[PDB]
Formats: structure tokens, C-alpha cells, sequence
């Protein structure tokens, strides 16, 4: 016998199916994890980066003359165009207070969109970090199975006959508990940058909303005098 | 700070035997 | 809160398939 | 003997109709998912490119003008009709915020109702991902209970006589499993399908609802002159 | 003996009671499916019929005209009656987003107390779906325990022996099982028919509301 | 030489006994919450039935403090309705009526998230002992399994016989341990909709205030005409 | 939303206590 | 002689890597439990005692004298203050709406973002209460493993040679679940202090915002 590979190699089809079934379930959560975390790191520290150079700013117009150097895929910048143009669209308008609400909806759905599209891959590694154990205890449940037929066919209870189906339970548990711990981990440190990373674009948002209201606010002030 | 540090002192204590 | 208040089943399952093949080794091994 | 189907003949009429009514919660698990996934396939493609459509439109007579020709069952035109529609019942009124009210309160509605619609199957997925472990379970106990039951009168001892009823009973949870399995990950998958669609069909409720808001404000602004 | 009474009657007294309590479980989950079933069933059919009776209405008067002829149980008639109940109560009064906010205010309080007590019973079914498997495992340990503890009398033993107290261990699960199945099926159940009925009741009272938000803007458009 | 449930404890290794301790202190502190908990309950609801059903037929804010005058300094829906009073008080020298319509909705609404806030007090160990006492009575089922085969490796003997009582208070561990979640997990649940319902209802309270005092501050404004 | 979707095979715990109670009896003969 | 210490002497390299792995997930939980719990003592006291100071005022003027000698971490100092910076930023204009509204949309933005930096330790403990178990698990389960093969070769037919084996794998779920319940414990304590403390701190900056909004009432009132 061998350590492991023998012990595969021997195990019923069904088995193999599970073990094959669950390592692609582990390399694409390992895939999915590099591959948006790189993504995921560059769109905090630039989010970080124009939030930290917008943070002076004390008029919209101000506000875009401070951006206008940002990248041109920037999220900051996107909001900026985005509260913008509700504005140019509505210069025929003396009522302000509908340029606010306008202004306010269309940004809430931007940084929702932003946030659905940052949460992409989730779906795997929820899913998978939910049900690759029971995925798991059906490969063992079918060891089971294969330790009582073995029993059955020779009549007997001698170790060499349940020797294959606690091996293919043992394997079966094994992988699906390796598939579900890294799972697990990932959802969750993911949630926790989701949830920072979409506050801090609310907040930007917020600062695009406070600058431009004030602004229109002392603008009617100075035509009133 | 001293937390990591009691914590390490607590779990010194509780491993020893 | 978000705060754990539910029997959850899963290392209760394994914990007793781990116990469950601890008997299937020492049991026919005796 | 000592096979799956041949241990399925050779079973408990309760055990076999667990079995069946398993097997029926698959096929149905399948069902769904198939007419389910091609029906949202083809709503996103659809609505999808009556939003890239929509997103050149600048006044609320034009949306109308570019939706003239999408097909009547589809969600943009009814949205148009519904915000269209407040617009005439109530014409005799100057009270601009009511109609943008009353329509948002609308479209709101209708945005829900379409998402609910959508969602009409899932019922089954969430009975069968719940229920068929129970079930499956259910099969084990009474195939382990109506072979007991036979060897505490037939006073047995050969662990051999009662491993084929065992063998039997443990299949009955793992067919429990595998119509487990899939229904929990395709209620999971269509809970985040809706989701999405649910929060893109509500972003052309928004652009509609923001054209109405627009040309409101800039109509009686042209009145005031 | 053989027998699933037989075998009830021989079983220890703390898996018998557990037995007895899964079996009145059983019996409340199904006296509670019948009850809830009956009333429910009439008043889906009703709510709809009204429904469709005030979908073509275009003023609250013309409303209540259709409504006249409703059962004083009619909750769509509840709705219309209270939003013409904040008219009445301020008559004396001109500030028209006033009366709306007061009227929207009722209407969703009416809504959410009517959709709350039409999920009376379904703590119990969640309960018991939930929690009936887990009154099944520690019937079950205790039995199985029970079993050991019979092993430690004696250096003799055959599975022969074992076989009816293993019997009352699994029959105390399988009693678990047949308590909890059908109460996550009609707990479902119920939670999807409830979800439309929300709906029905919430798109009945923004009825309500746009009727009223209309003809009041129309009245008070008519001084220009 | 011979056992029983108690002898059982009684021989029993001090960390299992330590375990065993540990879950019936869980079961009479969950047990003394709930009938506490359970006795202020039903006279706080009692209570705010009366005063509601009462309250039911006012028709101005100044009949509303009448009615309730008499109720008690430990009433709900004279706090409540103090609340509204003070914000008149406090209000005196403006003419502006809606800043006080959504102050008052404001303190009320806040008012009423706090009694629903405080009548979860005890609710922290009813969900902690729930969660941890499966786990914790797991340990304790392990530990006695390991002192068992940990009684083979010390002594040599092969005999499964000298195994039966050191499993035996092993599964006793966990059996106990149940015996303390069942409780709390029924008894959190059950309070969770008990809160739910009678916040609700206060808020039903809370409702009726603000109504009272935003109609009859609608009709004050109107005597000016 | 109030439905209930996910898993729960607690009731499995008690097919493996069963099935090592009958090794522990019957698998050393 | 296979006392704990000899098992984790006399284990596979594999599992103890996971018993190192438990014990020094219990040093991080059990550091972040001594962390917070003098954070929250600490700030949570402060707080009370400001929101005790604060409850007497009866003007946003008032307020700022009452807190000017607050320290500078003072949380209720750094809502009055993101108050007044909403007045001052706004002081060549009127609209009396518009101001309540900026500053209410500042003072949410600043809870929120005092509750979220406030709770930086969670994704530890929720992580950590959930795996520890299954770690603890697949240690003992490649434990056992190595066992099995060890019989697959070498066969010994005696049970007392494997036993060690089983003890030496069954601990590393042993060291699991020591690991996981001080943190399910010490998570739900701090859920449960966050949500008292982050609740507190939003009665302090609705306070704030109440007395802000009957203050500019008043001052056009009085201005008539």
C-alpha cells in the first residue's frame, strides 16, 4: 500500500468523481482568490489615494480641477463626471432642490452598481464553503456503503474487507474539508474588504453630495442677497 | 502590546505539565 | 448583532463519522 | 445481487418509495433549473440591450419615441407606459412633486412585483433542498429498523445476514444527498440571479424615473420664463 | 415483542416521554396546518375578488362606491373606510401633504398589523421544523447510551441482545423525523402564500393611496 | 462495580466532570431567564394593551395626556407621549410646525428602537449558551473517548467490554449537552418574536401619538386662515 | 424573506451511533 | 507515557502542525479578548459620562461650552465639532433645510464609520469560531489516516499497538474545540457591547442633531 495515491487510485469510481470534483473546487477558490485580490488591493489604494487629495476640496468646482488628473477607469472621477452632468443636463432649472434629489439617486445607484460589480466571484465561494461538506459525506456515506457490500460478499468481518471503504471515507472527508476551509476563510475576508472598501466609496460619494448641495445652496444665496 | 503579551503568559501557564 | 445563536450541524457530523471510523479500525482489528 | 439497482430490487417497499420520491425531487430539481436558467438568460439579454437602447435618451417623449418598438411583454416598455401613464390620469394638476411622488411610488411597486414574479418556482427548491436529507435519512432509519427487527427474532450473529439491509438503508441517504445538493446550490444561484436582475431592472426604473423628474422641472421652468 | 407498541411500551421512561412529546408535536404542527389552511385559503380567495372589483376605480368616493356592497371583515374595505377616516378627522383642515403623510402613515401601519397576525401560528412550525431533529438525537444518545451501559453488566454479549434496545434507539429518531418533515413543508408552504398575500394587501392599500393623492391634487388644482 | 447515571458521573475523569458541571449551571441560568424574562413580559404586553385599547378612542394630543395621566410613572405610553409634549415645550418660540413634526417622529422613533433595545437584555446568554453548549459538550464526549483508548495503550488488554463504560460517559456528555442547548435555542427564538411583536405594537402607540399631535397641529395652523 | 432553504442532516449522527454500536457488538465476534 | 505532551512528542509532522496552528489561533483570540475589553471599557465609560454632561443642554451653543474641555479623542467633542463645521462652511447662505439635511448626512456618515472602525477585530473571532472546528478535524482525520495505512502495512491484529494513534489524532479535535468556544464566547460578548455602544453613540449625535435643528427654527423665528 501507498500513502495516498495507491489509496486513490484503488477507490470505487463514485469516489474518484467526488475527489476529482472537489480538487477543481479547490483550485478555482485558490484562482478566484489571487486573481481578485490583486484587483481588489490596486482598487483600495487608489480609492485611498483620491479620497486623501479630495479631502480639502471646498467647492464642486474646486473638487473637479483636483480630480481631473485621476486615471481615466478612477472610480472618484466617475462620480465627479457623474454629479456633473446631472448638473449640465439641468441648467435650464431655478428649482435647485429637484438638481439634489436628482443628483443624490443617480450617485446611490452608482455606488451600488460599483459595489455589485467589486462582489463578481462571491457566488463560488459562498456556494462551496456552504455545501463541499456535504459533498464530502456523500463520498463517505458511499465508503460506507462499499465496507458493508464488502462484508456481504465474503460473509466476513476481517479488516482487509472494510480496509477500502474507510480509506475511500477518510479520502472523501479529507478533500472535502480542504475544499471547504480555504473556502470559508476567503468568503469572509472578502465580506470584511467588501464591506470597507463600499463604505469608503460612500463616503466619497457623500463628500460629491455635501460639496455640490452647499454649493448650489450659496449660489441661490448670492442671486437672493 | 501587553495584551499579546499576557495572553502568550496565560496559555505559559495553562501548558504547563 | 449578527451574534452565533444557532445549533450548527457540520463538525457535529464529522466529529461523529470520525468516531464512527475509529470504531470500524480498533472494532474488527479485536 | 450487491449492486445499486440490484439492492433497489431487493429492498423495502417504504425504503423503494423513498427511493422513487427522491429520485421524482431530482428530475424536478433539474426541471426548474433548465426552464428557469433560459428564461432569466434570455429577460437579462433582453433587458440588457433595451438599457444600452435607453441610456442615449435625454427627455421623457424621447425614451417613448425609442421604445416604440420593443416587444409588448417587455419590463422597459411596461415601465415607460406605467410613468407615461401617471403622467395623463393626472393632467389636470399643477402640483409637479405629486406626479414625481406618485410615480416613484409606482414604479417602486412594479419593480417588486417583477422581481416576485420571477421568483414564482423557488418554493420547490427551498422544500427540496430542505426536506430530501430528512427523507433520505428517513429511508436509512426504517431499512436498519425493519432488518433489526428480523434478526432480534431470528436471533442472528453473523453481522453478514443484516450488512445487505444495512448496505440498502445507507444508498437511501446517499440518493438524499445528491437531490440535496443540487437543489440548495440552484435555490443559492437563483437567489443571486434575481438579486442582480431585481437591482438592474430597478436602474431603468431609475433612468425612466430621472427623465420624468428632468423634464417636470425644466417644463415649468419654461412656464415661469 | 416485534411490535412498534410492544417495543414503545418495553423503552426507558426518558425516551417514552420524548416519544409522547415528538407525537403531540406532530399533532399540533397538523392541527395548525388545518386551522391556518381554512381561514387563509377564504381570505386569499376574498382579497382577491376585491381586488379586482377596485382595479378599474379612478377617485376615492368612486372607491368606496364599489366597496359599499363588501363584508365589514373586507380588509380592502378596512383600508378604504380609515383612508376616508383621516379625511373626515381633518376636514377642517388645508394642508394637503398633511393629510397624505397622515393617510400613508395609517394605511402602513394597517398593513403590517394585519400581515402580522395573519403569521399567528408560524413561530410553533418553525420551531418544531428546526428544532424536532434535535429532541430525536437526544432521545437517541440516550438509548444508545442506555445500550452500553448494558454492555457494562456483563463480559457477555451478541447482537441478538442489543437488537430491541438499538430498535427503541432508532424508533425515538424515526418518530424525530416523521414530527419534523412535515412541519418544514407546511412552514414553506405558508411562507410563500404569505409572501402574496403581503403583496395583495400592500398593492391594494397603494391603491388606496394614489386614489387619494390624485383627487386630492385635482380638487385643490381646480382654484386656478 | 456496577453503574448508573449518577455512578457514572461519579467514576467519571474531573474534566468531564468539570464539562458535566459546566451544562447543568447552562441549564439553570437559561431556565431562570426565561421564567424572569418570561413574568415582565406578559405584564409589560398586558400592560400596553390596556393602556392601547384605552388610548384607542382620543382625539386630540391634550384628551391623549388626560387619558393617560393616571397610567403610572412606569408606563410606556405616558413616556411616549411626555416625549411629544416636551417637544411643544421645548419648541415654544417657533412658527414652523414641520421641524416639529419630524423632531417629535424623530425622539419617538428612537424612543421606541430603545424599550425594544432593553427588553433584550438577557438575551446574550440564551444565544451564547445555544451556540457553545453542543460544541462544549462535544469536548467533553472526545476527552472520555480519548481516557478510554488511553485505558487500552496504559494496559494492553483487547477486551471492547472494558470501552462500554468509558463511551458510556462519553455519549452522557453529549447527551447533557443538548439537554442545555435545546432549551436556550427554543427559549431565543421564542423571546426574539416576542420582542419583535411587542415593539411593534408600542410602535402602533408611538404611531397614534405622532397622529395625534401632527392633526392637531395641522388644524392649530388652520384657525389662523 | 422568512422561507427556510439550507441542509440539515442532523439525523445522520444518529445512523453513526447505531452503526458503531453494531461494530462494537458483532465486528470481533 | 503518552501523557498530552508525549502524543504531541510522538505525532505526525502534519498534525502537529494543526495543534500549532489551534494554539496559536487561541493566543490571537485570546489577545484581541484583552485588546478590546480595555477599549471598550474604556470608551464605552467615556461616553456615558459625556452623554450625562451632554443630556442637560439646551442649545448647540451650550453644548459646545459644556464639551470644549472634553478631551481631544472625546467621540461626542468630534460630533459637536462635525456640527459646527457644517454652520461655519455654510454661513453665507439661508437655507435652513438644507443645512439640517448636510449635517444629518455628515453625522450618519461619522457613526457609521466610528461603528465599523470600532468593531476591527471581528473578522478574526467570526472566522476562527467557524474553521477551528474543521481544522481540528482534518487533523484527526489524517491522523487516523496515517493510523489505517499503518495496519494496511506492518499488519499487527492488535488492537493496543493502534490505540496510541487514535488518542494522538482524536486530540487535535480535542485542541479544535478549545480553540472554537472562547471564540463563539467572546464574539458574541463583542456584538453584543457593539451594539449597546454604537446604539449610545447614536442617541449622542441624534441629541446633536435635535438641538442643532429647534436652535435654527428658533433663530428665523426670532428673526421675523
Amino acid at each position: 500500500d501507498l500513502s495516498v495515491w495507491g489509496m486513490y487510485q484503488h477507490a470505487d469510481i463514485v469516489v474518484k468523481c467526488v475527489m476529482i470534483g472537489l480538487i477543481l473546487a479547490s483550485v478555482v477558490t485558490w484562482a478566484i482568490f489571487f486573481s481578485k485580490s490583486v484587483e481588489f488591493f490596486n482598487q483600495k489604494r487608489r480609492l485611498k489615494r483620491e479620497q486623501q487629495l479630495l479631502a480639502e476640496a471646498r467647492s464642486l468646482n474646486q473638487a473637479n480641477d483636483i480630480a481631473a488628473d485621476f486615471g481615466s477607469k478612477s472610480l472618484s472621477l466617475h462620480l465627479l463626471n457623474e454629479a456633473q452632468n446631472e448638473l449640465e443636463l439641468s441648467e435650464g432649472s431655478d428649482d435647485n432642490e429637484g438638481i439634489k434629489e436628482r443628483t443624490s439617486f443617480r450617485l446611490e445607484r452608482r455606488v451600488a452598481a460599483v459595489g455589485r460589480q467589486m462582489g463578481r466571484g462571491n457566488g463560488y465561494l459562498a456556494t462551496i464553503g456552504a455545501i463541499s461538506p456535504f459533498v464530502g459525506l456523500f463520498g463517505t456515506v458511499w465508503g460506507i456503503m462499499n465496507s458493508f457490500i464488502g462484508i456481504a460478499q465474503t460473509q466476513t468481518t476481517n479488516l482487509a474487507v472494510v480496509a477500502p471503504g474507510i480509506a475511500e471515507a477518510l479520502l472523501a472527508t479529507a478533500i472535502g474539508l480542504v475544499a471547504a476551509i480555504p473556502a470559508v476563510v476567503i468568503y469572509n475576508v472578502f465580506a470584511r474588504q467588501i464591506g470597507g472598501f463600499k463604505a469608503m466609496l460612500g463616503d466619497v460619494a457623500a463628500q460629491v453630495l455635501l460639496l455640490q448641495s452647499r454649493d448650489l445652496d450659496l449660489e441661490a444665496s448670492a442671486a437672493a442677497h | 502590546p501587553w495584551p499579546t503579551l499576557l495572553s502568550v503568559c496565560i496559555h505559559g501557564a495553562v501548558v504547563a505539565g | 448583532n449578527g451574534e452565533m445563536h444557532d445549533i450548527n450541524v457540520t463538525p457535529f457530523i464529522d466529529v461523529m463519522l470520525v468516531l464512527l471510523i475509529i470504531f470500524m479500525v480498533a472494532a474488527p482489528l479485536a
